[PDB]
């Protein structure tokens, strides 16, 4: 009901290219777009996609707290919300990983009653996980600012993925436009090598901003990030990947609880599904086409789709329409307004199509769109 | 030498 | 050199809308496109943007090992890049993020001398970042499968966030199109509840798949999860958060060796920059406009931007050319078999533009795209 | 009630 709205979206990292087609269709309908990006592309973009654009990067300044900075940013947007326009905030990565003012603009506009979204982006990490080729899910994943893990002590998990961010600027309270010398780094090599050895594996991380650019995944010893030239590469954009030392050993008492009997067939804790990470130190070869591999492979040449899978089955009118919900902010605006109203004004939409939008629910919407076979709904757990 | 830090942890930045 | 290449994508979580630009830009140029979505919208979207398309999800089947469906889904793909196509895989949410197939595929192809990369997407637990209001920085981030953390016994941090993906298929092997009961789900609930107790908040995250659903933000206590009516909600598409239950003191050596001093001013540990985290237990109200909020926001009348502040002045056929590479993969496989070639047959381009990208030098396209102050230079660290 | 479990941990799938 009340006028302005906060919508803040990512840009990713990859200059253009990491930018959801949601992001660039909220900055195409703002009123006022307020964007702090890393590249020049990515703000030449920016500016083609909206004529009413501010660089919020220009409330940086020597010596100046960020603090102070962040506060300025987030009051901008806040100020065209109250006004009652439709702003979107536009940062770097995902807007709300590793961003202050995006939380607090959204927090103070939320509190006031006015309409408040975050729209999530492609981060550093999700970069990370896939030019490093490592899953957060085996062994699982610890992410943590430098600042923060070194001053409240946060744990480390030599089973898992830790990840840190802001490893350039340890201990940095402001700003400097030439960047930092990152004088208290050896604070942070120091707790790499009480937790990890000064041996292990740290992965120097920066993803690539242009196109055209190869990331940078340098491996280092936690004692080589002691030599001058090696510590001078790390800066504003870095990250440090650190893999795991060891393989956690399973649980008896669980292995019995979730039924993985007999205990002998679970496999060594040293066994992998391939592929194996490869930053670990000394991580083993493992055989990808393994028998029972070469057995699934063999299967392809019999198969048919099972009976219980549901083949696509729409018309263009509905994907049409599906389509512009997803790209077409004031559809949507509109559709929420009135589902019934929306609906019965889409050209070409079958009976069944008008029905499933007028409802707006989510499995009406799903067998629309889908041959549900008569075997699937026998067995079906959708009580209706 | 992109310098975009748009975080600071309590502790650090005041 | 070697013909034929594996690109692996993702489509984000909410339909159609979450997908990058760079992901779609690759469906439309592939050869061959194998997907594995959940929503049909994003499906249809897909076969609107590539003729020639393969639904990866008809290899799952009910009690078939999901290891050999994984097997399969990979083999399929690489079979396409061995006959020297350019092969693009598309998952739902991050492609690599909680998926065996992909890096199976694209390690393969990789040791077989292929082109083989993998773009980054919005993942569940970005969208989990942006529904609930948290930053993984704020107080770190902790992120399991949720059998891995019961099998392997994974640490928690009551000081950290933590975030479970398939807590619907606890211990579960294989596939059912009509899903899993769930029955081990209680083996889980008994370790939230040693961790945390039994009055301590999981947050049951579901993302909105279709762009006009709200997402499910429903907070439950640990005891709670017990009641069948409530464990019975969870389901494939669910993740729990669970959030920090103290908040963790400052270390007196780094406070000192990162010179945050005098000790004195460094803030209590119950201080918080706002917002707070609403999902935290008894979590005070914290103030956003501070004296000190008050007085950065009346700095804003006199600002003007710095000296070192670089304004972008680029040209239409530089911003064109830089969206060319991000949007268009033959125009950047041209781009990165000779740059100079590339840059020469560009129209409109300045003498600065062509001999930036003839370069390809990140910093070179820089200052082509924006104005570097005499001020910045003087201090400037780029040693040029 | 959407299945798309494409990810299983060593110990559980085989
Ligand atoms: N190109 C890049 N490669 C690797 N890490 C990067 C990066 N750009 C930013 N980062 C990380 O992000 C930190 C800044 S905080 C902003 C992060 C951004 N919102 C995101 O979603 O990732 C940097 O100190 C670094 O740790
Ligand atoms: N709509 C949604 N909301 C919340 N979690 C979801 C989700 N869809 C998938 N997930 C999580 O992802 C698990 C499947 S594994 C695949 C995850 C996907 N590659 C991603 O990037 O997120 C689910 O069990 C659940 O924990």
């Amino acid at each position: 009901t009340k006028a302005g709205s906060l919508t803040i979206v990512g840009t990713g990292i990859e200059s253009i290219g990491q930018m959801t087609l949601q992001a660039l269709s909220y900055i195409e309908a703002a009123a006022k777009v307020f964007y702090c990006v890393i590249d020049p592309a990515t703000e030449a973009f920016i500016l083609t996609k909206n004529k009413n654009c501010v660089d919020l990067y220009q409330y940086y300044d020597n010596g100046k707290s960020r603090l102070n900075t962040y506060t300025q940013m987030s009051e901008l947007m806040v100020r065209e919300v109250r006004k009652g326009l439709d702003v979107v905030g536009v940062f770097y990565g995902h807007p709300g990983v590793f961003v202050n003012p995006s939380h607090r603009a959204l927090a103070i506009a939320k509190s006031e009653g006015y309409r408040a979204r975050m729209l999530p982006g492609v981060s550093a990490e999700d970069c990370l996980f896939a030019d490093l080729c490592i899953d957060p899910s085996n062994p699982g994943c610890l992410t943590y600012e430098a600042s923060d893990f070194l001053i409240r002590d946060r744990p480390v998990s030599i089973h898992s993925h830790l990840v840190l961010f802001q490893v350039g600027c340890v201990g940095i309270a402001d700003f400097n436009f030439t960047g930092f010398d990152n004088n208290k780094f050896g604070v942070l090599v120091d707790r790499l090598e009480q937790e990890y050895g000064a041996e292990h594996p740290v992965v120097h991380y920066i993803a690539a901003m242009m196109p055209h650019q190869d990331p940078v995944t340098d491996k280092y010893t936690v004692a080589q990030l002691r030599e001058p030239e090696i510590a001078k590469r790390v800066g504003g954009v870095s990250t440090f990947y650190i893999p795991p030392k060891a393989r956690k050993a399973s649980n008896l008492d669980i292995i019995r609880r979730l039924e993985l009997l007999p205990a002998g067939q679970v496999p060594d804790k040293k066994a992998r599904i391939y592929p194996a990470n490869q930053w670990e130190p000394d991580v083993p070869e493992v055989e990808p086409y393994r028998p029972s591999d070469q057995a699934a492979i063999a299967q392809l040449a019999d198969h048919a789709p099972p009976e219980q899978y549901q083949p696509l089955a729409t018309s263009k009118a509905m994907s049409d329409v599906m389509t512009k919900l997803a790209l077409d902010p004031k559809a949507l605006a509109d559709y929420k307004a009135d589902h019934r109203a929306f609906a019965q004004s889409v050209p070409d939409l079958t009976p069944q199509e008008r029905a499933a939008l007028e409802l707006g629910d989510s499995w009406a919407i799903r067998c629309a769109m889908k041959n549900m076979p008569s075997s699937l709904l026998d067995a079906a757990r959708e009580s209706g | 030498f992109p310098w975009v830090i748009v975080f600071g942890v309590i502790g650090v930045i005041g």
